[PDB]
């Protein structure tokens, strides 16, 4: 099957409306350039290996991809950029399971190619409006939690999987009520034996409405409605609406496109924030020869829906890595993000006002990173913790305390003219004076890095 | 090891986890504001000084967000001691009054800045 | 035959129907609780001192379950006394405070005790 | 027709998956024991005399009940022990009913046997995992009711059927305010003309939230949804969730497995904590030669579901009997009960963290049996006073508060280390100096067992 002589087309002049694709492609020894793009390009769209009578009884030309460029890799040899376009009208509207199935279905198991990557997607402005979006965005958001000018707190509730339903909301209240914003459901934490989903939205809520009566700052907590049906998972969902509660949660990708969509709908519908956790994204998207890197699963779950993303750390990342960090960190938050292949960007995305998606910056967070992660991301981020509250010498709230105490030095500082990138460490140094629970979540710090301590007066 | 309080120790969003801004520190924020092309506005509060639920307690529904406006946003104000005086005078009308001064951006029109500028007594 | 007062008889579980423990009483409770394997643990509240129902009223919930903990779970404590210490420490922190000692249990994740060791004034 | 051969099998080694039952047999004279528990095996399995060509078209080995051990009772001759090993595919998941129906749907009135009766059942893992158990449990219970380090206490309203739906709140009003955590609907008490169950729900809330007001803890009472049919029963329920009241009851075995477990489906659903009463048992489980023990019909409620069941009193029972009725209290709270003859426990027993169920011992039941109840059930029992309360010289708060604080003597006592056992009387004496109320109580028995009284300074 000769592809390269009806998929591969140079000549093609890509339009508004086209979905377009770019694949890293690793072919097997022998098979060209042009013919390993246009056996993706075929696979993903038509898929004929010749011609059936079939084909006469419309236009194969009017529903192909098309694989209209090719470009070698600057570094490896024997890996190339693909880019292929495709036609507006293979898509089913709002559905981003229809597009992962078109695009990413067959292609990967083909076998003139030894690895195949896709990197990015131009999603058109024509196929973005047919999807809802996150149910609320950023600043709908910041405006129903009344929260501005900084990053938003939230630490995770441990152990993962073992705490019972009672001392799962006392954590939550602890955390809370020291200077968080929010609490985290474990993305495992479902409804089991040792805590059944019920009991746990039941005392968590509690103890959120607790900690805001006695802070006067808004609280939440994310609420897992994951779930083995639909059924389920909606069941859980209109119970966090019947308690008044303000955020719920949902593992996307082990949940599902589908079901994925239909809570986003549901949280809409109904003014619920809906936080994202991305669990068992690492199987699909580590790998730079084989799988979808994770600015792909990004762009799909600002379509489907969702209002926070997690989406890793940028603690003791290679410049390198962090670009490609804060490239699609962009692509969710911005509305317009131009091509920039330095951060990974294949492609100019424009999102038409589709809200944009606040993203959690969690993994081996402490205090002393809290200036580098302010500088970074910015005030449109939420920070996580996970030892750096729980594992703090004082507890829960004084954990949570030196948390947000560390915070709001950064964001003062950065405000004053301050370099957060040079003067962090002194940052921190000055706010342990006036804050014996930052001071105490700093201890082993101090003496490795000012080789001391202490105060003066 | 000490035990952080459960009562007297109610916040105003950021920056109120910091020692009370001295007017010098007051006045660096405002220029924060005005050096990114905010618009700076003051708001206060005399009744309900925190959130609470009295009307409604549908998901995202809370009663006690909104504060009432000081005069009008200052757009056009270069000099970020105009806005100090404000403060100055808000709280000489309104001494038992929280003031905040609030910041809004045009290419987003959205609020972007929040922060507490007077508390009353015993707060 | 006597009238059971309808009032001023506000009660805190375990133990509350008994004339108040003695230090020696306190102290022989903590000790049950080290006896057993069980992680002492101190809580207090200042405001709500009985359950409510203000934010649902569906049932299995009530406001007010929930105190503030003091300070740490008191892991591989082996002195009743030390245990003493602390209720002495934040009584004297929050004199206006009901204090109670909670015990947990780690082949259950429970919690297994609970009883008042210190009232305000008037209670 | 010959069992004997094909389903008397001394040879077979049970599997994990099976459900065991172990029978004692009382066969007709001539009738060998091999014999009678082969009969036993196939009439509650495959049931078959000899053999139809349908036979044929299946496997009989693999659906048939098999004796495979018989034993000879020590006490009385004629009486054997049968066990019995059923596959896991002849029975329905999450159907009590029909586990049931196929162990004791026909076997009983085989003629071969004099008398037949059921003792115990293994349930194993892979068919408890089937089931949803009780609604919430122990553990939540204490948890959503903040009552931790002492039995509960409840008193049962009377006359048992006769009284007003303003007259019954009353009573709950004054019994609850005394000290005692939960009321009791009779288990009569359902709809009658003498008291809609509508104005018993709506007037009990009344006097259980005054009592909770003036109490600061948190009460409850058994509101009966048992009904003629399962959609009454619903009807029932759905008032008490409206109401927001904590706990509903219900009669599972006059009103059945298949509408006990609808309820506790729906207890699940919608937070309600689920009283059991067994009425009727009594005609089934107190001959010792025919019949179903209690420990099978309480394991039987324990997959069902329910929070609470009745289980006797231990006031006036042989060591012997006692250690019969530890046996099935331990089968009904525990996760793991080894099996234990000397306690009527055939079967060792993995519950695999199926909720437990917390006993309710009630039965005439005074104040002065507190310190042999208090350590013979331990913290996770329900205490139920009828008389003892109601029946006060001064009423039913005095009456409350006189069990409340013989209780709490009898806990504090324990945890100085004193012997409830040997220093009861002594406690209950001691206790009577302080509480006016506890001693109009324990008039009549201070001058039979102290020949005297009173107190002295």
């Amino acid at each position: 099957k000769d592809y390269k002589l009806t998929y591969y087309t140079p000549e093609y002049q890509t339009k508004d409306t086209d979905i377009l694709a770019a694949f890293r492609v690793t072919p097997q020894p022998g098979v060209p350039p042009e013919e390993a793009g246009a056996a993706v390009a075929a696979e993903s769209s038509t898929g004929t290996w010749t011609t059936v009578w079939t084909d006469g009884l419309t236009s194969l030309d009017r529903y192909k991809g098309r694989c209209y460029r090719i470009e070698r890799v600057v570094g490896e040899k024997d890996q190339y950029i693909a880019y292929v376009a495709y036609p507006l009208d293979l898509f089913e509207e709002g559905s981003v399971t229809n597009m992962f199935t078109s695009i990413v279905g067959n292609v990967f198991g083909f076998k003139a190619l030894r690895a195949l990557r896709l990197e990015d997607l131009r999603i058109p402005p024509a196929y973005v409006k047919t999807f809802q979006g996150p149910p609320h965005g950023i600043q709908v958001e910041r405006d129903k939690l009344n929260k501005y000018g900084r990053p938003l707190l939230g630490c995770t509730i441990k152990p993962k999987l073992g705490l019972s339903a009672k001392n799962y909301g006392r954590a939550v209240y602890e955390c809370l009520r020291g200077g968080l914003d929010f609490t985290k459901d474990d993305e495992n934490v479902n409804s089991q034996p040792f805590m059944r989903w019920r009991d746990r939205f039941l005392f968590c809520a509690e103890a959120l409405y607790k900690a805001q009566a006695e802070t006067g700052e808004i609280k939440g907590h994310y609420l897992n409605a994951t779930a083995g049906t639909c059924e389920e998972m909606i069941k859980r969902a209109v119970f966090a609406r019947e308690l008044g509660v303000p955020i719920v949660m949902h593992d996307y990708l082990t949940g599902g496109f589908t079901a994925n969509t239909s809570l986003a709908h549901y949280c809409r519908d109904n003014g619920l924030l809906l936080h994202i956790h991305r669990a068992m994204h690492a199987v699909i998207d580590r790998q730079k020869n084989h799988g979808i890197h994770f600015r792909v699963l990004a762009k799909a779950l600002r379509m489907s829906g969702g209002d926070h993303i997690h989406s890793g750390t940028v603690v003791g990342k290679l410049e390198g890595e962090r670009d490609i960090t804060l490239g699609f960190v962009d692509l969710l938050r911005d509305d317009f993000v131009e091509q920039d292949r330095s951060r990974g960007i294949y492609f100019t995305q424009d999102w038409v006002s589709l809200p944009g998606v606040l993203p959690v910056a969690s993994g081996g967070i402490h205090v002393w990173h809290m200036p580098a992660l302010t500088e970074i991301f910015g005030d449109d981020s939420v920070l996580q913790f996970g030892g750096g509250t729980l594992g703090h010498p004082w507890g829960n709230a004084p954990g949570a305390v030196a948390n947000r105490v560390a915070l709001e030095a950064c964001v003062k500082a950065r405000n004053e003219g301050r370099d957060l990138a040079q003067e962090g460490n002194e940052i921190i140094r000055e706010a342990c004076k006036w804050s014996p629970e930052l001071a105490a979540a700093c201890e082993v710090w101090k003496e490795i890095v000012f080789n001391f301590a202490a105060v003066d007066v | 090891m000490q035990v952080w309080p459960p009562i007297n120790k109610k916040k105003y969003e950021t920056l109120s986890y910091l020692p009370d801004l001295s007017q010098e520190q007051l006045l660096s924020e405002v220029e924060y504001l005005l050096k990114n092309g905010w618009v700076p506005c003051l708001e206060f509060e005399t009744e309900h000084g925190f959130v609470y639920r009295e009307n409604n307690k549908s998901p995202g529904y809370y009663d006690g967000r909104y504060w009432t406006m000081w005069k009008l946003p200052m757009f056009g104000c270069t000099d970020a001691t105009q806005v100090l005086a404000e403060v100055e005078e808000a709280k000489k009308a309104y001494p038992q009054a929280w003031i905040r001064i609030i910041g809004f951006d045009n290419v987003r029109q959205v609020q972007c800045i929040s922060f507490i500028a007077y508390k009353p007594e015993g707060y």
